[PDB]
């Protein structure tokens, strides 16, 4: 019962495969590199202006 | 154009509690309640620069309610509007409809009255409840009854959460469901079913979140509700208000049960790869792999479908895709409705919640349809109701509370009458 | 009835109107600024203030005033002792004229925007104190309350 | 210019007066030291109504404090805003009456009231044009009721042309402190109906459930009640003190609310009164103030007004508003629940507006209704009074001091006929 | 040619507070008294470079008076032109007519005596008062009496503020209005009624100011007064003086009561919107949506009319418009007066006040007519007066002040005589 | 001299009207502020047909908006040439019909139409000599069709001697928005066949085809389709606003196109329409206009004219053209495809020439053909109507408001008899 030990346990067992494939809320990450703009500034998908 | 939203039960107030986080994010309101016209359908400006929602969370157990009262949105909700009883109905329809409702519904309704009097151009009501529980089922039905005798003419959108066929967390929910429908028939104008297993399979398949808690479910349900009211909140190229579903989706005064669907439910990595266009999300909104109710529409025939489009959508290609759908022969319509569709287009794209798993996409589709698979669902609940009732199991709690066998038999034959109505209509 | 009452920390017996009072201090930091595992309600863990800038405003106000406003009243256990009224005329706090101080960040003052200074559908603090209607109209400024609303 | 002289009687009157001079001093922006610290010059032009210049902007009130026990004098000069009362205005007996009307009216009055008449005269001829007198006292007590009633009588025999407003708290059977509360209440009422011009009937029962239901307070100490009553008194007198769109002094209110000379017992209410939690959420519009004014649970008397008819009513509004919304609101409330008003008087609602909101609020209102539901309150007192007299109980504490039985029989008669005439107009 | 104006009561001097603002703005006089011959009928040119008005404000409560003394117009008004009593009359005709009048009225008349002495070509007096109160009613009537004794033959234009039928602020205003009318009959040479419900409906309907105060009322009433003194002030094609209302609109010595009207009451946006022409404003000046007194001339018959025109108006189209009015039959005239109109034209257009709600108009119409709907007014007021008098309510205030039952009885039967009068003339 | 007032209903009508007033304004050279900025004199001389000078050359359109939702009003006020409108003619309800013909014709119309009649009255007697009325609406929606057609009936009962042009969008099965399109279109057609003088039927299907093939645009937003219909409406009312060598007024076109009082549904087309890539490769001659004009893919209805015959036809030419070239082109077209024209009427084409082209173009033309192929549209709607009505789908939201079954049976009767008489005259 301490933040530190509680965090070190997860830092240790992050090497597990299930620990990376079942992040309780996050979901599987795949570790893919994105082109720095599609996450926040630009939205995904093809874009043709309507307005 | 203003609409108020009431939340009954432990499930309903957790859902709308995800909804209001989404609404404040869509309108740029930080949770303390001040801005740094479009909002006026939900938040009424009052006090000092405060946009306080047109909503009442009401429930009997104070655990989740005061949880809200201490949470991040302490300053948002008007304190009086969160009604909280002292003790639960405890998954007992009779207890929530006769014992405890008799003290709570009058306070709830005469709050509702002064909210409607602050309101000016009230469109309608929309309720949030799960019919499996005790409070959301019992006093929810009692609340809808007294609201119908109060206004009657005003449209009431009921977003209910039905119990899944195999995945289930209670034992008496067949009793609660049957008794809840018996009033949901003749009080709600438009009732949308959303069970939990369908959302579970969606979160597993598309969103590839494999240990989904209730928030992920509530998060994307809030996305659906926000999507079908964005026409009221924001100006679109082709807008439809809350009165349209009343006319265009309910061919008969007792057939009002609507499957929901949403697309694209897509994560960040699956977005960078799929090309998001209109024709394929229109396709994606139609397979049972992306419906919010675990049912098989291939065994049923559609009555009328409605398609909300949000974001960057032009009317050309939506008309094209709908043409392709009507020319496909895998899915089929009834012989009554050659014009089996109703489209809608809005300009503002769906927003992202930080911490949520949905990426920012240019466009989205919310399908709300009407079919006969719902008639299959009610028979499914009817069978498992009859099995438990054959042995008179669990009945003594209702009888001990004050109910009897008359309404059990008559609610049973009421669902049998609904079944015969669906089988008569489908032909 | 006159029976004994639980403390304001316990969520019962008109706790809400009390928690939301100006001379009430809690021995622990508010949930929005908490940070750890161990006693996170499911709702609280998933629902956090989305905007870091909003968190910044929140923390500035909380730290400057409410975090060390009072500490003597805090007991050994961390549960603040209720102020005990002494003298017949002693008043706990202002109840009638609630908006004694106007226009600021804290909840006890109004949160009004600088453009919507005084309007009809919105106001809880006096726009201007001691300004006569006839005075203003002679100065030819338009009556603030008459401005329209959608 | 137009001068109000304030008089406080007994323990209740002294503490209430203390909070009264706290609110008025704040509204004129004068510090508890006695020097002006405001900004707008709207305030300085109308402090002659309530204060007098001493030396270098030092303004001291025109108040007379009256009692028999030094306990109230220390309670006056200990609490805040005690440094401003002139030491010559503390005319002060020494024995203490203690719940005895005969002590309040014949023994202690006989040597105390000549000295209060000295200071009241000195403070009256020190100003030029009196608006009248304003007295706050009690009826269940002895040194308040007796001394106050005897002074009200004496000053009405000297100055018959000035106005007279009295804030009197009456006893109620659910919150009932003393035992001889009916013996004192009846004799005071018997005197007030001829000598007092108009009365504002208060009580503690109405004040307690207001602080429980509306303000939702937990420990409503006496300070908060005195603060409520203080808010009412300030709302009454706002018109003489500040300019407005439609000013209405005290005599203006008396002629609009008193159709018959004996028919002058009002019930009072104040708005807004919001929960501590609700405050921020509540908005401030004239309909929102009206729905709280005409609500029965916002009266400061123990009289459900829907048990009788409103005869006349008055509303005093403060703050920059629109008169059309004000008037059409009074018209709507007069036409929807039409049966609760008398028939042979149309337009029963007087209104007035001032353009200065109270310090800390944006927009306030004060209600003064002359209803006929007051008779049920006096009936609830007279039925107890006629209980004890039948057994001549506690009478010796009265007959042994000069009073006879005929005073009590006269009290029955006057109480019975005034409730008769109120019932007549019902 | 000069005219001096007197303002009585709390209403009188607030109307003057807006009226004299208009005069300063129309003649370009700075609020400190000096310009940066047409003004000579209102502003005497004292010394060198200073104009100081021919007016008196008076009241018994010093509050609103020294509010004027400390307002924007401190240097403009003579220190003693504004008269102020010490204590109010307080909604009491007897108090305002017998106790306090006896000491204020003598200082008032020996003050206007030297105002008239400084004047040379006096047209007459025009008064501003309200009858619902005590100061306007009581010493207003007392002053009018002593005016009629002193000069008499000089005209007395009376713009009085009657109590509205439904909207009311006081309780004894029926008594005070009746007792004032009893002297307003044989003292004022001609009187114009001004209710408040009518003007509230005007600002609500035409101007669309949803929540109006008194200052909007005072502002557009000042616009009316300026529109009927514009003939003395400025040169027009056909100017009509003050002695014309005396002649052209008073057919009998006890029928002098006139409904007033004004057009166009139009905000800043509907101005660019509408093509202002003389035909439609001469039409709009007749429907009761534009009358300053809440009554319906449909039920009555016109006796005489008068039409002031300001701005770009040629006599051609005004003649054509009144021709269309005489040929219409929705409104009707009495048969015993065929030529029921009088015209008047002045060249200068009505100016606007900064922050005001009226727009810069090319041309405007002020109609003043006589009818029998005023006979309907007095009956509707007399009915509710008898209601209170049957029970002798509130009487002890007046009797204790010095009066008796006789004045109530005689004013009651006088209004009865005026009733018989109007019904006889109208048929 | 001859006057045309404009009435817009529903969302589709309002946005079409907005683009239409943009087109007309730019043709007459007035900016959105309402001031004139053109060059030639031929522009001002006929603007009294559409405008009223307000104050100093500020022209406002003679138009009346009409709807039930503020959303459309926000859109028309926000766009360019939105401030030019008439703030009093924004006669506008607040509840909302919601695609319910009974709600547009029985409940909301019952209290909103008296107001729009007042407005359209004031606008009619404002002018000297009316020519006709011009209504833009659709036949699918509720607040456009129902209220619009009730306005049509009330107007025809008031002014029976004036013309009436109605631009109506009909529903197509492939582009079908709502579900009660047959229930609204059938009832509206039933009203228009008796009340309206002639109707220019439109549909989004043919417009999408036109912007696909000929225009070759990428994304045809609603602004583009409305721009097309606006160019058509400018073309039909050009002969009044501009001099020509052979003028054709509205009634003149009516009498030449309507041989029988119930045969008044017109298919309309506009020329030229060419992609900006292929604009350089084409010439602008009379035969080049004609070959595009009589092209079946250039009609603005989903009705193949080669599936039927033309009863009559008309072509309005604009620009400095040769009259001899025009009639010989019409003669050759009539002689070549002699089977597509009716037998018992010679000279089946009326022609007119105006001397003013649209801005930016050299020469233009507008085609209004009264062909019998419109029965295919009515048959296609009627079969959907029968299919739904046989088993009473969606009938209670109409029945529960006041409508009976007899109205639906009558509507089927009238549609069936008009399609049979089209079949008769074919
Ligand atoms: N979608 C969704 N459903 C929920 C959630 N929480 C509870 N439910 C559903 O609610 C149903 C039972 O009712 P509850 O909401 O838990 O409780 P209740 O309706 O208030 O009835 P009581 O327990 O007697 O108070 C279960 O079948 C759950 O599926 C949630 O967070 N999201
Ligand atoms: N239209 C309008 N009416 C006013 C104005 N000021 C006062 N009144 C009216 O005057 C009527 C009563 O008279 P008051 O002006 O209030 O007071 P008074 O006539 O001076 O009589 P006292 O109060 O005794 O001084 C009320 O009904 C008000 O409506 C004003 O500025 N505009
Ligand atoms: N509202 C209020 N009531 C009070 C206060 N002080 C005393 N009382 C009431 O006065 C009543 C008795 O009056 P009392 O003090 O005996 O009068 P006195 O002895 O003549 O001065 C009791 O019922 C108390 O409730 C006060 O500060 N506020
Ligand atoms: N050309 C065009 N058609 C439109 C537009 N908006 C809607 N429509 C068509 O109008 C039909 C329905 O009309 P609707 O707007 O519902 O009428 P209302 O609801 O009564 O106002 C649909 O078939 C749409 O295709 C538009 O901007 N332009
Ligand atoms: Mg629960
Ligand atoms: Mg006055």
């Amino acid at each position: 019962d301490s933040e530190l030990a509680r965090w070190k346990l997860e830092q240790a067992e992050g090497v597990y495969a299930s620990a990376q494939r079942e992040p309780l809320g996050a979901g599987y990450v795949r570790g893919h590199r994105l082109p720095e703009g599609l996450g926040s500034e630009r939205p995904f998908g093809v874009t043709y202006d309507a307005r | 154009r203003e609409v108020i939203s009431i939340h009954i039960g432990q499930a309903g107030i957790q859902v709308g509690n995800a909804c209001w986080e989404l609404y404040c994010l869509e309108h740029g309101i930080q949770p303390d309640g001040q801005m740094p016209d479009a909002f006026n359908t939900f938040f009424s400006e009052t006090g000092a620069g405060k946009h306080v929602p047109r909503c009442i969370f009401l429930d009997l157990e104070p655990t989740v309610v005061d949880e809200v009262r201490t949470g991040t949105y302490r300053q948002l909700f008007h304190p009086e509007q969160l009604i909280s009883g002292k003790e639960d109905a405890a998954n007992n329809f009779a207890r929530g409809h006769y014992t405890i409702g008799k003290e709570i519904v009058d306070l709830a309704l005469d709050r509702i009255r002064k909210l409607a009097d602050n309101c000016t151009g009230l469109q309608g009501f929309l309720v949030f409840n799960a019919v499996g529980g005790g409070t959301g089922s019992g006093l929810g039905s009692l609340l809808l009854e007294r609201l119908s005798v109060d206004y009657g003419k005003k449209s009431k959108l009921g977003f209910t959460v039905y119990p899944s066929p195999q995945v289930s967390t209670a034992v008496v929910e067949p009793y609660n469901s049957v008794l809840s429908t018996h009033s949901l028939l003749e009080h709600t104008d438009v009732a949308v079913m959303l069970d939990n297993e369908a959302i579970y399979d969606i979160c597993r398949r598309s969103l590839d979140i494999e240990r989904p808690t209730y928030t992920n479910l509530n998060r994307l349900i809030a996305q659906v509700i926000s999507s079908l009211t964005a026409s009221l909140r924001f100006d679109g190229a082709l807008n439809v208000d809350i009165t349209e579903f009343q006319t265009n989706l309910v061919p008969y005064p007792r057939i009002h049960f609507m499957l929901s669907s949403y697309a694209p439910i897509i994560s960040a990595e699956k977005a960078y790869h799929e090309q998001l266009s209109v024709a394929e999300i229109t396709n994606a909104a139609f397979e049972p792999a992306s419906m919010m109710v675990k049912c098989d529409p291939r065994h049923g025939k559609y009555m009328a479908c409605c398609l909300m489009y949000r974001g960057d959508v032009v009317p050309k290609d939506v008309n094209a895709s709908v043409a392709t759908i009507k020319t496909k022969r895998t899915i089929q319509f009834v012989d009554w409705c050659p014009t089996g569709f109703k489209c809608g287009i809005n300009y503002q794209p769906p927003t992202v919640v930080p911490g949520g798993d949905l990426a920012k996409v240019q466009r989205a589709v919310c399908m709300i349809s009407n079919s006969t698979a719902i008639g299959e669902i009610f028979s499914r609940l009817d069978h498992k109701f009859d099995l438990m009732y054959a042995k008179r199991a669990f009945v003594h709690w209702y009888v001990g509370e004050g109910m009897e066998e008359g309404e059990f038999s008559e609610a049973r034959e009421d669902l049998a009458a609904l079944e015969k109505d669906f089988e008569e209509v489908g032909a | 009835d006159g029976g004994p009452s639980y403390n304001a920390e316990t969520c019962m017996q008109n706790w809400a109107e009390d928690r939301r009072d100006k001379h009430y201090k809690s021995g622990f930091h508010p949930k929005e600024l908490r940070r750890s595992t161990r006693y996170d309600s499911e709702y609280s863990a998933r629902f956090k203030p989305t905007s870091a800038d909003y968190v910044g405003r929140l923390t500035h106000t909380y730290n400057t005033t409410s975090r060390f406003e009072g500490l003597t009243r805090v007991g050994t256990n961390g549960i603040a002792a209720p102020v005990l009224p002494k003298r017949s005329a002693d008043t706990s706090g202002e109840h009638v004229f609630y908006a004694k101080d106007g226009y600021g960040p804290t909840p006890w003052m109004d949160h009004t925007a600088p453009t919507a200074r005084g309007r009809f559908w919105v106001g809880t603090a006096p726009h201007v104190a001691h300004d006569t209607i006839t005075h203003s109209t002679l100065r030819s400024e338009p009556l603030e309350f008459q401005q329209r609303c959608p | 210019m137009r001068e109000i002289v304030h008089i406080q009687g007994g323990q209740c009157g002294n503490q209430i007066g203390a909070k009264f001079w706290e609110v008025v001093s704040d509204e004129h922006g004068i510090d508890p030291t006695g020097t002006y610290h405001g900004d707008s010059d709207l305030q300085l032009e109308r402090i002659n109504v309530y204060f007098n210049e001493a030396t270098g902007g030092r303004y001291v009130p025109r108040a007379i404090l009256m009692d028999l026990e030094p306990g109230t004098m220390d309670s006056v000069r200990s609490g805040p805003y005690g440094q401003i009362f002139r030491p010559d205005n503390f005319v002060f007996g020494q024995t203490g009456a203690g719940n005895n009307w005969a002590k309040g009216h014949y023994t202690e009055g006989a040597e105390l009231i000549d000295s209060v008449l000295d200071v009241v005269r000195k403070e009256a001829e020190s100003c030029d044009c009196l608006q009248g007198f304003q007295v706050c006292h009690s009826l269940g007590g002895g040194t308040g009721s007796g001394m106050g009633t005897l002074l009200i009588s004496k000053i009405r025999e000297e100055y018959p042309d000035r106005m007279m407003l009295t804030f009197s708290v009456v006893p109620s059977p659910k919150v009932s402190d003393t035992v001889v509360e009916p013996y004192n209440a009846t004799l005071s009422v018997h005197q007030l109906v001829e000598n007092a011009d108009e009365c504002m009937v208060l009580d503690n029962e109405a004040l307690y459930d207001i602080c429980f239901r509306t303000l939702k307070l937990t420990t409503p100490t006496f300070g908060d009640l005195n603060h409520l009553i203080s808010a009412v008194m300030s709302g009454i007198t706002c018109c003489l003190r500040f300019p407005g769109q439609l000013n209405a002094d005290l005599r203006k209110l008396a002629v609009n609310l008193i159709p018959f000379p004996r028919l002058h017992f009002f019930m009072v209410g104040f708005t807004p009164l919001t929960s501590r939690g609700s405050q921020q959420y509540r908005a401030l519009t004239v309909p929102e103030l009206t729905q709280q004014m005409w609500d029965a649970k916002n009266m400061m008397c123990a009289a459900d007004p829907r048990h009788g008819r409103y005869l006349t009513a008055s509303a005093l509004f403060r703050g920059r508003m629109s008169t059309k919304e004000v008037d059409e609101q009074m018209l709507n409330v007069q036409n929807k629940n039409s049966s609760y008003f008398v028939e042979w008087i149309p337009n029963n609602v007087k209104s007035s507006v001032c353009d200065i909101p109270p310090k800390g609020l944006k927009m306030s209102a004060t209600f003064i209704g002359n209803s006929t539901a007051i008779q049920e309150m006096f009936k609830r007192v007279s039925e107890q009074f006629t209980a004890m007299f039948r057994r001549k109980a506690f009478l010796h504490w009265y007959t042994g001091e000069g009073m006879d039985e005929m005073e009590f029989t006269e009290a029955e008669s006057n109480m019975n006929d005034l409730v008769s005439e109120y019932q007549q107009y019902q």
